[PDB]
C-alpha cells in the first residue's frame, strides 16, 4: 500500500493539473502493476481486471468510464518528458529502434519483441523509475530474465554490478562489495542496477545483510573505522557537487541514505518451486514471467525464419488445418504454414512430456531456449542443404556444357578406318546427356521438399535427444502426420542418420569406439551439430571413450566434478581453448551456468566471462561435454535450459531393434543387404555416382582430335552406364523391397521380444542377491554363442 | 531542372562521405561513427519521393546500407585485441591497400568487408586467442613479480615463514596452467617466454618443497 502511495505520488509530482479520469487511470495502472504482475493463472488476472473496474465504478459514481478505462492501459516516460499515458504502436516502434541499436553495441544476439516482452520491459522500467524500486523476477529458466534486466539497465543508463561468488566468499568480502556499491551509488550519484542471480546466489548466508537496503537503504555498522572518515569526506564532496550544503555527521548520513534510496536499484532473478523468506517477497515487487504463449512463439519463429526462402506459389491450402495460433492469416501462405507447424512441434512435445510425466517416467523441463535452438538449427540446416543443392546443380550445368562441347568436337571429327567406331562413341554421349537432363528434373522436385524435410530433421536435432527410440519415433510420426495435414511436401521415408552425416563421417565414427546401432548413430549425429554444449546419459561408459577418440587431435583433457582441482581445469580449458570432457555432472557446480548460456561480456577488447571470483577470457575453440555414468537422475530446470541431452541408455525398443538387426544379418543376409541398399538409396549412392561423374569430367574435356586414338574411353563412359542403371533399377524396385524386409522382419520379431524380456529379467535380477550382477556383454555373448557357435545349427 | 535539385541534395551527402572517410583510423571513435552514419541515414530518409527513381540516390543508399552492415565489423576491428601481427595477416590475405599504419578510414572502407567476412572473422578469432593468452601472461607476471613471503615471529629467536598452503596452491595452479598452455593452439608466438617462466616456476617449487622440510624437522629438533 505504501508502494502504491509512492507510485501515485511520483506520478503526480511533475504534473501540473489532472482531471479525475487521469488520477483514477494512474491509480488503476498502479493497481495492475502491483497486483496482476505476481499472478500465475490467467483466471486470477481476469478476476483482477474485472474487480478493478468494479471497484472503480463502485467508489466513483458519475464518472465517465471509457475516458478513464481503456483496457490497453500503458504509461511511459521515453516518448515525452512527462509520464503521460501512451499507446502501444509508438512505444513498440521506439523499443524496436532501441533494441536494434542494442544489437550492435555490446552483444550480437537477435531478439524478438512480441506483446508480452514489451509489457515486461515497461514493468522493469517502471520499477527503475520509483525510489526504493526493487524487483524480483520469477518464471521459468531463460525466457527473459538476465537479458531484459540488462536491456532496460542499458536503456535507462544504469550500470550493472554483479557479485562473483565461489567457494571462498566470507561476510567480510560481501561487506567490502556492499561498501564499494554504496559508495559508488551514494557519493558519485551513479545509478546501479545491482542484479542478483540464482546461480551465484541460492543461499550465501548473508542474504539478510541486504534486507536493510531493501527496507530503508542503509546498513548500520558497515562503515565502522576509517571508512566512516572516507565516506564522510566523499559525502561532503558529493553534497557540495550537487549543491546541498550540509555540515554535521548525521545530516550528511541522511543525505547519503536519501541518495541510496534514489539511485541504487536491486533486481533478483529467481526460479519458482529451499523457499525464500516472506520478508524478501514483501521487500521487492514481484514480476511473473511465465512461459511464452502461442503468439510469442509464432512471433519468434516468424522474425527468425523470415530470411530464408519459404515461398511456394503453387501451394494449395488444405480444407482444415490443425491450428494452434488462432490469429493466423486465413488462408495461410507456405511460410505461415511452416511457422504454424513449427509452434505445433513445441506444443506436441509439451503434451508428450506431460503424458510421459503422467506415466511416472523421468521427464525434463522444456524451455523457450529449446525453441530458439530448434529455429537456429532449422536456419543453419536449410542454408546448408540449399547451398549443397545449388552447388551440385551448377556442377551439373558445367557437365552439360562440356558434354555439348565434346559433341561439337565429335561432329568436327566427322570430317575424316576409325570413322565408324568414333561415330559409335557419340552414340553413347548424347544418350548420357539425356540421362543427365533427367536428373535435372529430379533436382527441381528436390526443391519442392527440401524445406519441410529440414524441419523434420531440425527438431529431431534439438528436441528429441533425451527420449528413447520408441518415443523419438512416435514424435517423428506425429510431426510427419501434421506436416501431411498441412500440405507440406517432404520425403516420405527419411534416414535421420544419413541426412545429417555422410558415409565418410560414419566410417570415422565406426573407426572410433562407437557401436553400430540406430540409437547410437542418431546420438552421434547429435554431437556434431549442437549449439548448446551437450550432456550424455551413458550407463556403459562408451560415450566418454567415443568423445575422447573424436577430439584427441585437439588434446581433450579429462576431468570430473568430484575432483578438488576441478575449477582450475575448467578455467584453463576456458582460457586456452582446449576442449573439455567433464564427468559426474550429478554433482553439478552452478559455476558452469554462464558458460553453457554463453554469457560473454564485451569489455573493451576483452571477452569476459565470470568464473569464480575471476573474469576470464573465452577462447573461441572451447567446447565442453558433460557426462553421467548414472542414468537415474533428476536435473534442475535451470540445467534443462542450458544443455542438450543425449541418451546412450538401453531400453526395450533399442535392444529389440539391435537383436532384430543382428538375427537378420546372421540368418538372412540377402534381406539385410536389400535393406541396407534401401538405406543407400539416399545420398550415399548418389554421392558416389556424382564423384564418378566429376572424375569423368576430369578427363572429358581432353578432346581436341585426340579421343579417337584408340576409341576405348567409351568403357569409362560405360562404367557409368551400368551403375546409374542400377540406381535406375533400385529406385524403380523400391516398394517390393520395403514389403519384403517388413515381412521378413515380422517373421523374426518375437525372438527379439524374447531377447529383450530375457535381458531385462537379467538386469532386474540384481535385487534378489548382491551376487546376481550380469552385464550387457553377458547377454551379447549369449546371443553370439547361440547365433554363431551353436553345435545344433549345423 | 530536377537534376540540379537532386545533385544539390547529393553534393553535401557525398561531401559528408568524404569527411567521414578522411577521419584517421587511429582517431576513430566507432560509436560516434555509428551516430554519424545514422545521421547520414536519416538525412537520406528525409529526402522526398521525386528523387526515388534516379539511380544516384539509390546507389548512395545501398552504399550506406553496406556501410551500416559493416559498422559492426568496424566496431570489432577497432578493438584492442588486434595487434600489428594481425594487421600483417590482414595484409597477407587482403593483398591490396598497402597501409603504412597512417590508417585512413577510406582505405579500410573501400575493401569489400561484406564479401571478405570469413577472413576478418578468422583474423579476429586469432586476435581474441592471442589477447587471452597475453593477458594470462600479464596476470602471471603481475602476481608472481609482487608475491611476498609472510614472516611470523618464533619465540623471539627466529622469524619463520607462514602460509605454505596458499603459496603451494598458487605454484600448482600456475604450473598446471603452463602445462595446459603448452597444449593451446596459440602457443608458438609467445613460446620461449612461457618456457622461461615455466623454468622459473619450477625453480620456485624446487625451493619450497625443500623449504618446509628444512623448516619442519628443525622446529621439531628445537622441540
Amino acid at each position: 500500500m505504501t508502494r502504491w502511495v509512492r507510485g501515485i505520488f511520483e506520478a503526480l509530482r511533475p504534473l501540473e493539473t489532472l482531471p479525475v479520469e487521469g488520477l483514477i487511470r494512474i491509480w488503476a495502472h498502479e493497481a495492475l502493476r502491483l497486483f496482476q504482475d505476481r499472478l500465475v493463472e490467467d483466471e486470477e488476472r481476469r478476476w483482477t481486471d474485472e474487480n478493478i473496474d468494479t471497484v472503480a465504478l463502485k467508489h466513483f459514481p458519475n464518472i465517465d468510464r471509457e475516458k478513464a478505462m481503456s483496457r490497453p492501459i500503458l504509461y511511459s516516460n521515453w516518448l515525452s518528458k512527462d509520464y503521460i499515458p501512451v499507446d502501444q504502436e509508438e512505444l513498440r516502434d521506439y523499443v524496436k529502434a532501441r533494441l536494434k541499436v542494442f544489437y550492435e553495441e555490446e552483444l550480437d544476439v537477435p531478439l524478438v519483441l512480441f506483446n508480452e516482452v514489451l509489457d515486461h520491459v515497461l514493468r522493469i522500467d517502471r520499477i527503475f523509475r520509483q525510489p526504493q524500486g526493487h524487483l524480483l523476477l520469477i518464471g521459468v529458466s531463460g525466457a527473459g530474465k538476465t537479458t531484459l534486466s540488462r536491456f532496460v539497465a542499458w536503456m535507462n543508463g544504469l550500470s550493472v554490478y554483479q557479485i562473483k561468488v565461489h567457494r571462498k566468499y566470507t561476510g567480510e568480502d560481501f561487506d567490502e562489495d556492499l561498501r564499494t556499491v554504496l559508495r559508488r551509488s551514494g557519493c558519485k550519484n551513479e545509478k546501479i542496477a545491482f542484479i542478483m542471480d540464482e546461480s551465484n546466489v541460492l543461499d550465501s548466508g548473508f542474504l539478510e545483510r541486504m534486507n536493510t537496503l531493501l527496507a530503508n537503504g542503509e546498513v548500520p555498522g558497515l562503515f565502522e573505522g576509517d571508512e566512516y572518515a572516507t565516506l564522510m569526506t566523499q559525502c561532503k564532496e558529493g553534497a557540495q557537487k550537487e549543491g546541498l550544503m550540509l555540515d554535521s555527521h548525521e545530516e550528511l548520513y541522511k543525505w547519503f541514505t536519501s541518495q541510496v534510496i534514489r539511485n541504487l536499484h536491486v533486481v533478483f532473478t529467481m526460479n519458482p518451486s529451499a523457499a525464500t523468506s516472506p520478508a524478501l517477497f514483501n521487500r521487492c515487487v514481484l514480476n511473473w514471467f511465465g512461459d511464452w504463449s502461442t503468439e510469442a512463439l509464432y512471433q519468434v519463429g516468424k522474425e527468425f525464419t523470415s530470411k530464408m526462402d519459404l515461398e511456394k506459389p503453387n501451394y494449395i491450402v488444405p480444407d482444415y488445418m490443425p491450428v494452434v495460433y488462432d490469429k493466423l492469416p486465413q488462408p495461410p501462405s507456405h511460410r505461415e504454414a511452416i511457422v504454424n507447424s513449427c509452434v505445433f512441434v513445441h506444443q506436441t512435445l509439451h503434451q508428450a512430456n506431460a503424458r510421459l510425466a503422467k506415466r511416472g517416467g523421468r521427464t525434463m523441463a522444456i524451455t523457450p531456449r529449446h525453441y530458439l535452438d530448434f529455429i537456429n538449427h532449422y536456419a543453419n540446416l536449410f542454408h546448408e542443404k540449399r547451398s549443397e543443392l545449388e552447388e551440385q546443380q551448377m556442377h551439373l550445368n558445367v557437365g552439360l556444357r562440356k558434354i555439348k562441347e565434346t559433341v561439337d568436337q565429335v561432329e568436327e571429327l566427322r570430317r575424316d578406318a576409325k570413322v565408324n567406331r568414333s561415330t559409335a562413341l557419340l552414340k553413347s554421349l548424347s544418350a548420357e546427356r539425356e540421362r543427365w537432363e533427367k536428373t535435372s528434373e529430379t533436382f527441381k522436385n528436390q526443391m519442392s521438399t527440401i524445406a519441410g524435410d529440414c524441419l523434420l530433421s531440425a527438431a529431431f536435432i534439438a528436441y528429441a535427444g533425451y527420449f528413447d527410440q520408441q518415443m523419438r519415433q512416435n514424435l517423428f510420426t506425429t510431426w510427419s502426420h501434421h506436416l501431411q495435414q498441412a500440405n507440406i511436401q517432404f520425403r516420405t521415408d527419411i534416414a535421420r542418420t544419413e541426412y545429417l552425416s555422410n558415409a565418410d563421417e560414419r566410417l570415422r565414427w565406426q573407426a572410433s569406439s562407437l557401436p553400430a546401432d540406430d540409437l547410437c548413430t542418431e546420438n552421434a549425429i547429435m554431437l556434431k551439430r549442437f549449439n548448446r554444449y551437450p550432456l550424455i546419459i551413458d550407463p556403459s561408459g562408451q560415450a566418454t571413450e567415443f568423445i575422447m577418440n573424436e577430439y584427441k587431435d585437439r588434446k581433450i583433457t579429462r576431468t570430473s566434478f568430484l575432483d578438488d582441482a576441478f575449477r582450475k581445469n575448467l578455467e584453463s580449458a576456458l582460457r586456452f581453448g582446449n576442449p573439455l570432457l567433464v564427468q559426474d555432472v550429478e554433482s553439478y557446480d552452478p559455476v558452469l551456468n554462464p558458460v553453457l548460456n554463453r554469457e560473454v561480456r564485451r569489455t573493451g577488447g576483452r571477452v569476459l566471462i565470470t568464473l569464480g571470483d575471476q573474469d576470464i577470457d573465452l577462447s573461441p575453440s572451447f567446447v565442453i561435454f558433460l557426462s553421467t555414468r548414472d542414468p537415474t537422475v533428476e536435473f534442475p530446470p535451470d540445467l534443462c535450459s542450458r544443455v542438450t541431452f543425449v541418451n546412450f541408455t538401453v531400453t526395450r525398443s533399442s535392444l529389440q531393434s539391435q537383436c532384430l538387426n543382428e538375427v537378420l544379418k546372421a540368418e538372412r543376409p540377402d534381406v539385410d543387404e536389400k535393406r541396407s541398399d534401401l538405406l543407400k538409396l539416399q545420398g550415399e549412392f548418389q554421392l558416389r555416382l556424382r564423384q564418378l561423374e566429376k572424375s569423368l569430367l576430369q578427363a572429358l574435356n581432353e578432346v581436341k582430335g585426340r579421343i579417337l586414338d584408340d576409341d576405348t574411353i567409351i568403357t569409362t563412359l560405360e562404367n557409368l552406364k551400368r551403375e546409374a542403371a542400377e540406381v535406375t533399377r533400385k529406385v524403380e524396385e523400391t516398394d517390393i523391397v520395403m514389403q519384403e524386409v517388413e515381412t521378413v522382419s515380422q517373421q523374426y520379431l518375437p525372438l527379439s521380444t524374447a531377447c529383450s524380456s530375457i535381458y531385462f529379467t537379467m538386469e532386474s535380477l540384481k535385487q534378489i542377491h548382491f551376487l546376481y550382477q550380469y552385464s550387457l556383454q553377458f547377454f551379447l555373448d549369449i546371443y553370439h554363442n547361440v547365433l554363431y557357435e551353436n553345435p545344433n545349427l549345423k | 531542372q530536377d537534376l540540379k535539385g537532386v545533385w544539390s541534395e547529393l553534393s553535401k551527402v557525398w561531401e559528408q562521405i568524404d569527411q567521414m572517410k578522411e577521419q584517421p583510423w587511429v582517431s576513430v571513435q566507432p560509436r560516434k561513427l555509428r551516430q554519424n552514419l545514422d545521421a547520414l541515414l536519416n538525412q537520406l530518409k528525409s529526402f522526398p519521393a521525386r528523387l526515388r527513381q534516379y539511380a544516384s540516390y539509390e546507389f548512395v543508399q545501398r552504399l550506406l546500407k553496406g556501410y551500416m552492415k559493416i559498422n559492426m565489423l568496424v566496431i570489432e576491428l577497432k578493438s584492442e585485441a588486434l595487434k600489428d601481427r594481425h594487421w600483417k595477416q590482414l595484409m597477407k590475405r587482403l593483398h591490396v591497400n598497402w597501409v603504412v599504419s597512417e590508417l585512413t578510414l577510406g582505405q579500410i572502407w573501400d575493401v569489400d568487408l561484406q564479401k571478405n567476412e570469413a577472413i576478418v572473422k578468422d583474423v579476429l578469432l586469432v586476435a581474441q586467442g592471442e589477447m587471452a593468452l597475453e593477458e594470462f601472461l600479464k596476470q602471471i607476471r603481475e602476481v608472481w613479480n609482487t608475491y611476498e613471503l609472510d614472516l611470523v615471529n618464533y619465540q623471539n629467536k627466529c622469524r619463520l615463514i607462514r602460509g605454505w598452503d596458499d603459496l603451494f596452491n598458487k605454484v600448482k595452479e600456475h604450473i598446471n596452467s603452463v602445462s595446459a598452455m603448452k597444449l593451446s593452439p596459440y602457443y608458438k608466438v609467445f613460446e620461449e617466454d612461457a618456457l622461461s617462466w615455466e623454468d622459473k616456476l619450477n625453480r620456485i617449487m624446487a625451493l619450497f618443497d625443500v623449504w618446509i622440510d628444512v623448516q619442519r624437522r628443525w622446529v621439531y629438533l628445537e622441540g
